[PDB]
């Protein structure tokens, strides 16, 4: 008989690589220290 | 009234340094996970390429090893 | 005279408060942009990888299947 | 005589990758965040 | 007296802000660091498989080219 | 006629990786963290 098809190992479409979303973060330590300047102490 | 002025911007302050340090907590969290999960995913990727290397040669030498016995 | 202190003190700790959340934030967005970077950078090689590997199976099996005709 | 071993090429199992480990930052963060709440003034 | 409590907290505040952004700097370090290790060994992974594709790719040709030789 | 080159498929060298440095911005907090100690009240 002929050859079967050749398995060449794993299926490597399962490996994924996720993507971080912090911006609300970073945009929310800008306004804070954009809005610490609401906080400065002038007698 | 100049202390209870001081008072009040130190504890807005210390709120607003709060939500700074929290927002901090949750990025770094978020990076950690993510940093992590894509170590993972590349050591994943070198395991099973390793693994699909190793089965591409065996393949390539029954080649060759049938070409032989051809010629 | 002492509140003048306080006042000051507390002025250059805000500030120097600013600067860290500023360097904080930039050092964050530094990190999302280059984690985000290489994520895209190793999906693309998982994506095109598939690609070349399934194209060098069709290979083999067309090797095989000369092979057959010739066996 | 017959054909050698086929040497595919570089060895790709030195590729490796490191993993970070914040968890102790990150949680002294999240503590300060709670325990500066022990420091506003209340005259 | 109230001045003492405000310098007193206020210097606590201060403490542990300090904490804080030790904490943060360390863990950007870390984290850099931990970045950095996986960009250059995805950089190496890349590199390293051109190699190796390029190599099966010169296999498969011979191997081709004995084939014609054979038919 | 006999056979062509093999097109194996992409070009993988397209792929790169970036390095971040955020080296000044680690180094800016340590500066701020050993400066907030002249900022510290002595009434």
């Amino acid at each position: 008989h002929t050859s079967p098809d050749v398995d060449l190992g794993g299926d490597i479409s399962g490996i994924n690589a996720s993507v971080v979303n912090i911006q609300k973060e970073i945009d929310r330590l800008n306004e804070v220290a954009k809005n610490l300047n609401e906080s400065l102490i002038d007698l | 009234e100049n202390q209870k002025l001081i008072a009040n911007q130190f504890n807005s302050a210390i709120g607003k340094i709060q939500d700074s340090l929290s927002s901090t907590a949750s990025a770094l969290g978020k990076l950690q996970d993510v940093v992590n999960h894509n170590a993972q995913a590349l050591n994943t990727l070198v395991k099973q390429l390793s693994s699909k290397f190793g089965a591409i040669s065996s393949v390539l030498n029954d080649i060759f090893s049938r070409l032989d016995k051809v010629e």
